[PDB]
RNA sequence: GGUGAAAAGUACCCCGGGAGGGGAGUGAAAGAGUACCUGAAACCGUGCGCUUACAAUCCGUCAGAGCCCUCGACGUGUCGUGGGGUGAUGGCGUGCCUUUUGAAGAAUGAGCCUGCGAGUCAGGGACAUGUCGCGAGGUUAACCCGGGUGGGGUAGCCGC
RNA sequence: AAGUCCAAGAGUGCGGCAGUGAGACGGCGGGGGAUAAGCUCCGUGCGUCGAGAGGGAAACAGCCCAGAUCGCCGGCUAAG
RNA sequence: GGCAGCCAACGUGUUGGCUGGGUAGGGGAGCGUCCUGCAUCCGGUGAAGCCGCCGAGUGAUCGAGUGGUGGAGGGUGUGG
């Protein structure tokens, strides 16, 4: 029992009881959110028609908000003296799916 | 995270292909595809995922055009002025297997993983082979229609 | 007031070498040789951070083409039929399914051929 | 309740002194003179 | 952990790698074989190393009261030390320098039951 | 230039001809023993984990199996919004600064480290830019009196 | 006369600040050259590099497509 | 999804529209070191320097965050 979920303009294959790292969305941690469906697989049969995809919904629980590993940006160009530094760190959220 | 092959999740199989009256380019391209393993959905470029392929009757290769006399296979031994010249006709007259071996090694990757894929190609001239113990599955090259 | 130079240079040089830990030869031991190829390494990181999406998409399509040819259909025909059917699933999920559920691909290729038109060479 | 602690200059009364030729981040390798020339070495007479 | 004793001789007038040549022949051997090898290896560095091994064996036998037949060399190593600095005249009156090298020697002995 | 609080500068025993060392004692410490506070980097090893002897390379990055160690839930190892060290194997990949239209350039400089090394300074000098007080007025120098930066000082200065 | 008119950050004047006055390539109109040079000298509200990251032509500044605020193991495309 | 500049409306800083490649060069805002002023504080129950681990900032970085050496001085803040 696994399904494909749309979030933040991204797609992910998630099964029941799994925790996924998706882009930050405005929601209080500990609450529940509803997401649309791109594909559901249940054993022998699958549902791919867009009508059933819109009909079915996926509910997940926002667990925490997290910042990713530090990534540092260096634009350096030879023989010209151009030397640039920049760091970056993205906020990410973890969701624990409950029911599909 | 995407899928990648594990240590022992890799699987091998044995295929035997007859080369009687088969076009050299098509046969060698299909063989190269099979050795790289683009036929399995578990392909991954940094690890070998293909199958062992055995070709029979290397002397029965058929090629189009007048290249039987106007195509040359080149190599140089190492000394200056040591360049030597032989044709495909002479090559099949002397060592029939060399033409198919060269054709396949030319399209496999020319890195060490490529020559590691090259390790698993068996090429013989005669109609028999001592690898009947591994029950290879005969393979006939086909084209998908669309 | 004379400010003699003890810690100022040392902090930055140590952070450079510490970030440059893990190289070979003079590379991980020597400063003047660290900063140069430290910057080269991070420039490579910048470039291949973009290159990684392309490489992954390449591998992804390769796996999908493999699965399609196993199911007796070409990649271009499969994608065109999928677009005609209006399925918005992406190559990530198709590749994971190809690794995972040939039943899922069997259903998907059936849908694609069903959505495929009568003649592919029609002027329409 | 103002102590010697509570003394601040006027906003914008303090402008930072420019350190020229103090690193390629801001001003490097040329010190605001550009490339080669007599202006890059000393000067030119006004007249 | 096992009982062990250490002994070293610094400021010895031999080159570091030149003493290390001999030292590489004694690592991990028993003390008897060590003494035999140092006696029978024709090198100048064989003398200081054999003296250090003999002294370490004496220290282990005396201070800690260990039986010499069971002692083995645990780790032995030579490190370069302060280098005496000299000058040598060479051709055309132009002068080059001579680096008079000096080495440290360290020996620690471990008693391993058979 | 720096032992230490003071020479209390290591009695005595042992290996060694001595140099040198190990204990025992001094001392808070001898990882403070006179080559003596703190002791880094270039430098020279030892021991441990991993890799490498079909392998063509500005030596790294992006993937990435395996091996070793570690942290929790679950038993003999298996996952988990895991880290750590190594990395076999594939994609990409032509050091840095100068001076140049043009450099990986087979153009210049650097063997390496530790420090030293470059728009600073004076004038009732001048201009323009922010800031502060008075205002048709704005103001002082030299100099006099207060162990003190304060008070006096209309000679001049700049627009009206 | 209209169009961007929560701005191109458009024009003109004045004031404070330095750089530049060694260009190169390609397409156009040309001179010299032998319609030779990767040649030289011009013109270009020409473009590019200089002062530009990416993909394509094997590599290759100047040709072709296209303007790198940062990140994503997402989709549609230009040249090819 | 996030940071940053310009602009418009309203407010006692939210919303909305654009822009953000850049050498010489111009403008704006900052980090760190030494030395002084003061309100004060830390430190033999271990300061500075030394060598790591974990974190956090868009940057020069920071941690009154801790581990092993060291045994005697330093710090916040606003200023110069
Ligand atoms: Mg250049
Ligand atoms: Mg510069
Ligand atoms: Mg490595
Ligand atoms: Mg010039
Ligand atoms: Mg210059
Ligand atoms: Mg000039
Ligand atoms: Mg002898
Ligand atoms: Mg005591
Ligand atoms: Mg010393
Ligand atoms: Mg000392
Ligand atoms: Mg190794
Ligand atoms: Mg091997
Ligand atoms: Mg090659
Ligand atoms: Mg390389
Ligand atoms: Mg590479
Ligand atoms: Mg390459
Ligand atoms: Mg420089
Ligand atoms: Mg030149
Ligand atoms: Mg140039
Ligand atoms: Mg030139
Ligand atoms: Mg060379
Ligand atoms: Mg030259
Ligand atoms: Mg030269
Ligand atoms: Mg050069
Ligand atoms: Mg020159
Ligand atoms: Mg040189
Ligand atoms: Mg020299
Ligand atoms: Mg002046
Ligand atoms: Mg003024
Ligand atoms: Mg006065
Ligand atoms: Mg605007
Ligand atoms: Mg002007
Ligand atoms: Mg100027
Ligand atoms: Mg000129
Ligand atoms: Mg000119
Ligand atoms: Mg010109
Ligand atoms: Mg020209
Ligand atoms: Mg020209
Ligand atoms: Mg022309
Ligand atoms: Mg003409
Ligand atoms: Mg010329
Ligand atoms: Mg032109
Ligand atoms: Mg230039
Ligand atoms: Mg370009
Ligand atoms: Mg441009
Ligand atoms: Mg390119
Ligand atoms: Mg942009
Ligand atoms: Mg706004
Ligand atoms: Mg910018
Ligand atoms: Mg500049
Ligand atoms: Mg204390
Ligand atoms: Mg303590
Ligand atoms: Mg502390
Ligand atoms: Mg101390
Ligand atoms: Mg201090
Ligand atoms: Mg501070
Ligand atoms: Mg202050
Ligand atoms: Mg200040």
């Amino acid at each position: 029992t696994y399904a494909i979920v749309k979030t933040g303009g991204k797609q992910y294959k998630v099964a029941a009881g799994d925790v996924v790292k998706v882009e930050k969305l405005d929601s209080e941690p500990g609450a529940s959110v509803s997401l649309p469906v791109a594909l559901v697989v249940d054993g022998a049969n699958v549902t791919s028609k867009a009508d059933d995809l819109a009909k079915v919904a996926v509910t997940a629980e926002v667990l925490e908000h997290t910042k990713g590993p530090k990534i540092r940006i260096h634009k350096f160009k030879n023989k010209t003296g151009y030397h640039k530094r920049q760091g970056h760190r993205q906020q990410l959220t973890v969701l624990k799916v409950t029911g599909i | 995270p995407t899928y990648t092959p594990k240590a022992g999740d890799t699987t091998r199989s044995w295929y035997v292909i007859d080369a009687s009256d088969v076009v050299l380019g098509r046969l060698a391209s299909a063989a190269a595809t099979l050795l790289r393993g683009k036929h399995k959905p578990t392909f991954t470029p940094n690890v070998d995922g293909g199958d062992f392929v055995i070709v029979i009757n290397a002397d029965k290769i058929a090629v189009s055009g007048d290249k039987l006399t106007k195509k040359f296979a080149y190599r140089h031994s190492g000394y200056p002025g040591g360049l030597r010249k032989r044709t495909i006709g002479e090559l099949l007259e002397k060592h029939p297997t060399r033409v198919v071996e060269n054709a396949i090694i030319g399209m496999l990757p020319h890195n060490k993983l490529g020559r590691q894929i090259q390790k698993k190609l068996k090429v013989y001239a005669g109609p028999d082979h001592p690898h009947a113990a591994q029950q290879p599955i005969p393979f006939e090259i086909k084209q998908v229609a669309q | 007031a004379r400010v003699k130079r003890a810690l100022n240079a040392q902090k930055k040089r140590r952070t450079v070498l510490k970030a440059s830990k893990g190289y070979r030869g003079q590379r991980s031991r020597l400063y003047r040789k660290a900063k140069e190829q430290q910057l080269h390494s991070l420039t490579y990181a910048y470039r291949d951070r973009r290159a990684r999406k392309g490489e992954f998409r390449k591998l992804w399509i390769s796996r999908i083409n493999a699965a399609a040819r196993a199911n007796d259909i070409t990649y271009n025909r499969l994608i065109q039929g999928l677009k005609a059917a209006g399925v918005e699933v992406d190559r990530k999920n198709l590749a994971e399914l190809a690794v995972s559920d040939p039943a899922a691909f069997t259903a998907l290729v059936d849908v694609a051929r069903a959505a495929l038109p009568e003649d592919v060479n029609a002027p329409s | 309740v103002i102590k010697l602690h509570d003394l601040k200059p006027a906003p914008g009364e303090k402008k930072a002194k420019t350190r020229v030729g103090r690193g390629e981040g801001s001003k490097g390798k040329t010190a605001g003179r550009g490339t080669k020339g007599t202006k890059a070495r000393k000067n030119v007479p006004v007249m | 952990e096992f009982p062990s004793a250490t002994a070293k001789a610094r400021y010895v007038r031999v080159s570091a790698t030149k003493a290390r040549r001999v030292i590489d022949l004694v690592r991990g051997k028993s003390v008897e074989e060590a003494l035999d090898i140092l006696r029978w290896a024709p090198q100048a560095a064989s003398e200081p190393v054999a003296k250090v091994i003999a002294s370490a064996a004496a220290n282990a036998q005396n201070n800690e009261g260990l039986d010499p037949s069971t002692l083995v060399v645990a780790t032995v190593y030579a490190d370069e030390g302060p280098t005496a600095k000299r000058i040598r005249p060479r051709a055309q009156g132009r002068a080059f320098r001579i680096r008079k090298r000096t080495s440290h020697i360290t020996v620690i002995v471990e008693s391993r039951p058979p």
